[PDB]
Order: structure tokens, then sequence, then C-alpha cells
RNA sequence: ACCUCGGAGCAGAACCCAACCUCCGAGCAGUACAUGCUAAGACUUCACCAGUCAAAGCGAACCUCAAUUGAUCCA
């Protein structure tokens, strides 16, 4: 099917990918009570060490 | 506690809530829960694991828990590789 | 001479009526005896307790009673049966809203 | 009636846990599982921690 | 401004025309009258009442919140652990577009105070700067920064601009001289000489691969290449370019300051400096 | 200038020349390396598999058959990374992939398998 | 006489509901030794503390009972 996509059609082959719904979590409190320390995590989007104003 | 210590006039912490909690400087105070070394042998291991949990605080205890320490505990702290320095500024919150 | 007796409620009972949005994991209802059965797409605990397998919205259905035939209470309950004679349970089901996924193009190689 | 025993792996050591056997019985030894070999390893019992 | 324009037309201020800005001053309450005070907000007759209400964190007899929980070490060593204040290079490139840490010289840590890049207080037990990741792409500046720690990509988005890394170890007594110089030299005592490392951070400063001040300068070569092998950059030679006199300069373990020597006293005043020719001192100061 | 006990002339006397600090696989002059911020950002080498000189051509044979799922129309091996914020780690992420598929080029499924053999079960049919 | 925990009635149908109110009980036993490790989402005894349920995952195979219990400090 490669060789059908750039042979014969003259075209690139379009390539595609099951892509599932991202995962459900509430909407994020101030006091998360009772959650344990991962609940920070879920709501974050980077996993490196950001500085701030510093 | 001691609003105003006779020697300096200064509040005072209570020692207690230090050797027992973990502030974070966005305002969460972190615990350990009770019981998560006791009788271990007559608990479900969802419920051990759900003792051995860092678990965060109420509204109303984090506030207490502010009134009872003083601002030297409130404080930034740039640690070499601290473990919970990822957990202090407070990511994507939309209030 | 009767002590005892001051324990408090449990607070069970159905924590989403139909036609309710249930993400995955809620608890549908807590139950102490099966009044309600697991149906399409809601689990069951150790505690009897219901809860949802997908993401959609929790219908209450009457639905036929066959259990295992290892189930040796209910089977035994069945044979006594006269012929005509079936049991009808009340089950909940959670009808799942989204797709679970789409194809989406990624790369024109 | 029930004793509180502590099982000691016999590789990957230094891995315990606890268990409940009758009184009377025989010492116990397991297959347990060490997380240290992450195998099932035969566990031997040591000492009896707690009548219970 | 118009505004001038209306105080022509208005009489002279003075202090009889003064008048607090609307919002400023809240308005005392006191306990008087028929609503401020009658029970005078304290209610009914009762312990709150009566002034004696207990202690901050006592539940009325229930074992309290902040005691039922075990104690756990978050906070053990508190006080003895070290910070380091990060120093972004989005921060520095700042800094040096603005005139405020010049490029072309050696960036001490006193001259990233000076440019009051980065405040650092040695007491609350900071031990200095740390080097920070951010901002490694878009930093364009061919510097030299002797920073008490630094991470890998911060090393070579210095390293690829033309530039030097070291990591020196300062004591918080010469941690405390370096940040504010001038308070040290009105306290009239001759510059000491910074220790070295304790045993747990000998093995840092020793490393070439975090450029270490007390590291060979024969295993460096080797580091500034991998690291240039590693993110993809061809490595420059310092040697060439017309900074590299600039570029080299270090100061040794046991020197404070740059172009001083420990056991030196400053004269402020008049503007000298009074060293020291006793062969004893010149033991102790240059050990 | 001052020289302590501890100086470097003396902690490390074999290297004593100030040139000693300073004296200095894949080429990148060869590579085309590009960026776009899509949060991560994303950095992109490619370069074409069939004119790398610095390739061996038993390998890059393996690589053309092995990897053949990022080779482009123009047969350029395409190979991305988004996996940080910073475009030195992404292009580093990039050339760790390239060196890994020549060190390994150099020296679900049982679903597939099985619909394979009842394929060539129904392949036994001849003239 | 009692003091804690659970079941039933009171309290008929979501939840909750007292009494020196009416009746039963509990303070274990048995089996297994992956009664491993992790983790979305939830319930919750009207607070807190405690309690419960749990998909996906890694690793493996190919728990019953209602209650069946005890914080912190200290050892
Ligand atoms: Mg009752
Ligand atoms: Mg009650
Ligand atoms: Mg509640």
């Amino acid at each position: 099917v490669t060789y059908i996509f750039h042979q014969l059609l003259d075209m690139r082959e379009p390539v595609f990918e099951f892509v599932r719904p991202p995962p459900y979590h509430p909407k994020q409190k101030r006091f998360p009570h009772r959650q344990p320390l991962r609940y920070l995590d879920r709501y974050r989007d980077s996993h490196e060490p950001t500085y701030g104003i510093y | 506690l001691t609003y105003f210590s006779a020697r300096k006039g200064k509040r005072k912490t209570v020692k207690a809530v230090i050797d027992r909690f973990l502030r974070l400087h966005c305002g969460l105070w972190v615990r350990r829960k009770a019981g998560y070394k006791k009788k271990l042998w007559k608990k479900t291991p969802a419920r051990k694991k759900r003792l051995r949990e860092f678990v965060f605080c109420n509204k109303t205890q984090s506030k207490l828990l502010d009134k009872m320490t003083t601002s030297f505990w409130k404080r930034r702290n740039w640690y070499v590789d601290d473990p919970y320095q990822k957990y202090h500024d407070r990511t994507n919150l939309k209030v | 001479k009767n002590l005892g007796g001051k324990s408090s409620g449990r607070r069970q009972g159905i924590k989403k009526m139909e036609g309710h949005y249930v993400h995955a994991g809620n608890i549908i209802a807590t139950q102490r005896h099966f009044r309600w059965h697991p149906g399409a797409h809601v689990g069951v605990g150790k505690n009897k307790c219901l809860y949802a397998l997908e993401e959609g919205i929790v219908r209450y259905t009457k639905e036929v009673y066959v259990p295992h035939p290892r189930n040796t209470e209910a089977v035994d309950l069945i044979t006594r049966l006269p012929k005509g004679a079936v049991l009808y349970k009340t089950f909940v089901h959670v009808v799942p809203a989204k797709p679970e996924g789409t194809f989406k193009l990624v790369a024109m190689l | 009636k029930n004793i509180l025993v502590r099982m000691v792996s016999e590789a990957g050591t230094g891995f315990c846990f606890n268990t409940k056997r009758n009184r009377l019985r025989e010492k116990l030894t397991l297959l347990h599982y060490d997380p240290v070999v992450k195998q099932r390893v035969l566990f031997v019992e040591k000492k009896k921690i707690r009548s219970l | 401004a118009r505004a001038l324009d209306l105080l022509r037309g208005l009489p002279r201020v003075s202090l009889a025309n003064l008048k607090p800005n609307p919002g400023s001053k809240k308005p005392e309450r006191r306990p008087r009258g028929r609503r401020r005070g009658r029970k005078c907000g304290r209610g009914h007759k009762g312990e709150r009442q009566r002034g004696t209400r207990p202690r901050l964190g006592f539940e009325g007899g229930q074992t309290p919140f902040y005691i039922r929980i075990p104690k756990y070490g978050f906070n053990e060593g508190h006080s003895f652990r070290r910070q380091y204040k990060p120093l972004s290079l989005n921060r520095l490139q700042y800094l040096i577009d603005l005139g405020r840490v010049d490029p072309s010289q050696p960036i001490d840590l006193t001259q990233l105070v000076n440019g009051r890049g980065v405040t650092i207080q040695p007491l609350k037990r900071d031990y200095g700067v740390q080097l920070v990741e951010e901002g490694a792409d878009t930093f364009t500046a061919k510097v030299n920064i002797e920073v008490q720690l630094a991470s890998e990509l911060a090393i070579a988005a210095i390293e690829k601009n033309g530039g030097v890394v070291t990591t020196a170890f300062y004591d918080p007594r010469s941690l405390d001289i370096v940040c504010k110089p001038v308070p040290f030299f009105l306290r009239g005592q001759p510059i000491p000489k910074r220790m070295l490392p304790p045993e747990e951070l000998v093995p840092y400063y020793t490393d070439a691969k975090n450029r270490g001040y007390l590291a060979d300068p024969a295993k460096f070569p080797e580091a500034r290449l991998e690291l240039a092998r590693k993110y993809g950059y061809i490595l420059p030679d310092i040697t060439k370019d017309e900074l590299f006199k600039m570029l080299c300069t270090r100061k040794d373990p046991r020197q404070i300051f740059f172009g001083l020597a420990p056991g030196w006293v400053v004269n402020m005043a008049d503007k000298k400096i009074l060293k020291p020719t006793d062969e004893n001192l010149l033991k102790y100061y240059t050990s | 200038e001052f020289k302590s006990i501890y100086s470097l002339d003396k902690l490390y006397p074999e290297s004593q020349g100030s040139d000693t600090a300073w004296r200095v696989d894949i080429p990148l002059d060869r590579l085309t390396i590009s960026y776009c911020r899509s949060v991560n950002s994303k950095a992109e080498v490619r370069f074409h598999l069939a004119t790398a000189e610095w390739i061996a051509e038993p390998v890059r044979q393996k690589i053309a058959i092995t990897h053949k799922n990022k080779i482009n129309r123009l047969g350029e091996l395409i190979l991305t990374s988004e996996s940080s914020r910073y475009q030195f780690r992404n292009l580093a992420d990039c050339l760790q992939k390239i060196r890994d598929m020549i060190t390994e080029a150099s020296q679900k499924l049982h679903r597939i398998r099985i619909e394979n053999m009842n394929r060539e079960r129904l392949r036994q049919k001849r003239i």
C-alpha cells in the first residue's frame, strides 16, 4: 500500500492513529482534602522543574 | 499558643505542628495518616495502601495550622534535591 | 435490659438515579443485600456496591434472572418453580456516551 | 489459640512478613513472593511475634 | 496637565485643607450605643464572653487534630539542609541585556549581587546560586559564570555560546563576605580564606562533569566534548577568540575575592591595602 | 596572582598549562534540524537515509527496512521528539534515537500471528 | 442497670431521626499465602479522625462472615 500511494497514485501516504479521548479529572480544588499527594500531578502538564520569576 | 513571648514579645510556633505536618508554599498542609504503622497484621492491603499515603489537609485544618506556626515556616525554601519541590507552586487552577 | 442498638444509619441507597451522567468508577448505589444487580457496564465490589465501568447514563431495567450454575442457592430456588415461572430482578446499566476513540490523521509520509 | 509469627525469606533476604498459625501445628514453611528477588521463594518462620 | 491648572483657581493648600485618601481610614468601632455595645459582641455569658476560651488547637477534650496524627520527619533537619537560590538563564540574559551584569568581566557572585539580579541571604542558610536550565534556548551570551551548582543543560547552554561555567564553594562566612563585601571592609578584619567543601560535597566539586573548581583542568575537554555531542552543538574552542584571557580567570580555592588575597586588610578610608609580612601569618593565610 | 596550597597547579601538577583545559560520530551539517513549538516543543531531525555516507551500507539497509515506517517519500528518515520544553533536550532525544538505530541495526502481535495462520489455512487452494 | 461496635422495629416508599425505648447479637473463627506493587474515579455514619469501593497498569495465576475493634506519645 506504500507502493500504491507512492508509485501509481502519486501522493504521500496518509498515516492515521487511533486517538483515545483525554482522561476525565474533576475540577481542581484549593484544598483537596484527604486526596493523596499525587493529586497535584493530575492537573499539571509539564514534568519538569519550573522556576517562576527567578 | 503564645501570642506574645515574655522575652521577645513575638509569636511562637507550636512545635507539635512542625513535628507532624508539612507546609507547602501554596498553602497546603501535607500529613501522614493516623495509624499507618499500627496493627498492620489485621488490615487489608487496600487499607494499608490507603494508610501509607501523604494526605492533604482541610481548609480549616490548614488555617488552624497557619495560625499555630510563624512566618519562618511559610517561606520559600530552595533545597538541593527536595522530594516535595514540584508540589510547592500550584499549577493550572481555575480558582 | 435492652443494651445495644445504638448503631447509626449506613447512608446507603442510590447515588446516581436514572438519567444521570456518570464517569468511570462512580459508585452508582451501595446496598446491603442485592436490591439492584449489576447490568451492562456496571461492576460490583466486595461490599455489593454497584459502580460504573464506562462513562454514560444510568438506566434501570427489569430483566430475567438466570443465576450461575455453580450458585447452588439460587439454582435450587429455580428448580422448585413451576414450569412457566420466571424470576425477574431490577438491573442497573450504564449506556456508554462516548466512542472509545477516533482515527486521526497523524502524518503525510 | 492462634499465634502471629514472622516469616523470613530464605533468599533475597531481609524480607519478612507476618502470618497467623495455630499454637499446636508445626512450624510453617511457605512459598511467598519476594519483591527483592521478584519471585516466589520459600519462607521459614523464625519467631512468634504475639499470641493473638 | 489640567490639574495644576485647576490648582490655580483653588485656595492655597494649608494644614487646614488636608484630608486622607477616601478608603484609607476605616472608622474605629467602639462599644458604645445601642448597636456596638450592650453585650459588646461577646454574645451570651459563657466562657467566650468571660474572656477565657482555651488555647488554639484545644478541641474541648477529645484528642486534638494536631496530635492524633503521627510524627513524621518532614521538617527533620530543615535548618541544616543547604539552599541555593535559582538563577535562570532567562534571568541572566535579562540582566546582561539591561547593562546590569557586564559579561566582558567574570561573573562572580558579587557581580550578581551588585547588579541586584539575585538576592541571597547567608542566614536562612542559602549556600549561594544554582544555575537553572530555564531559558536555555534563546540564551545568546558569551559569559564566564561562577555558580555554586549547575544543571547539565545550563552548562550546555553556556558552553555552547563560547562560555565557561565553574562551580565554586562558599562557607556561610565566606558567602556572607562575598555577597555584601563593603560591610565586611568596615569590619576591620583581614580577608579570611574560604574553606574547602565538607565530605558530602567534595565528590561534587572534584568532578569535571559538573565543572568543579577542584577538578582536573585535564578532564574538562572530555566533558565539554561529551555535552557537545549529547546536545548537538559543535564545541567552539575558547582559545581562539580575544576574550580568552578573560574567560580563563578563576580565583583559586581559599580566595574569596578576585584580585585580592586572604590576610589583607582593606583600608576603605585612605584607599590602601595593608598586607602582612610576618612568616607565621603567611603560612596561615597561604595554606 | 595569589596561589595557595590548593591551587590547581599543586593539586594536579601534571596538567599545568592554561590550554590544557580547553584543547579538544554523527555529523550535524548533514542532518536537517527543525523546530515547532507545538506545553512541549518538538524537535525534528530528518536526513536522507540513502545518501548517508556516515552510516555503513548494511546498516543503511537494516535501517532502511526496520525503520521503514519513518522513511519519507523522498527517502528521508524523519524522527521527532516532543518530550520536553527545552529544544536541547528534544534534539538530544532525536540524536539518541539515531545512535540507537545504528547500534541496534549493526547488531498484540499474537492476534496477528493467528489471523495470518488462518489466512494461510484459507490459502490452501490451488489450481 | 449501663458506657464501644453491628442487625431489626420505632423510622411502612431517597438519605437522616431520639429515649434508663422494644428485641437480637459482637469483642472471633476458618481458608489462603500475589491477604503483591501501583492507580483513574467515587462513597462515607451528619464535622474531624477514622472508615469503605475501585477500572486501567506492572507482576502473577489460568478471601468467607455484619459486628469481629483502640489515636498520639512512648517503649
Ligand atoms: Mg437502629
Ligand atoms: Mg443514632
Ligand atoms: Mg459526611
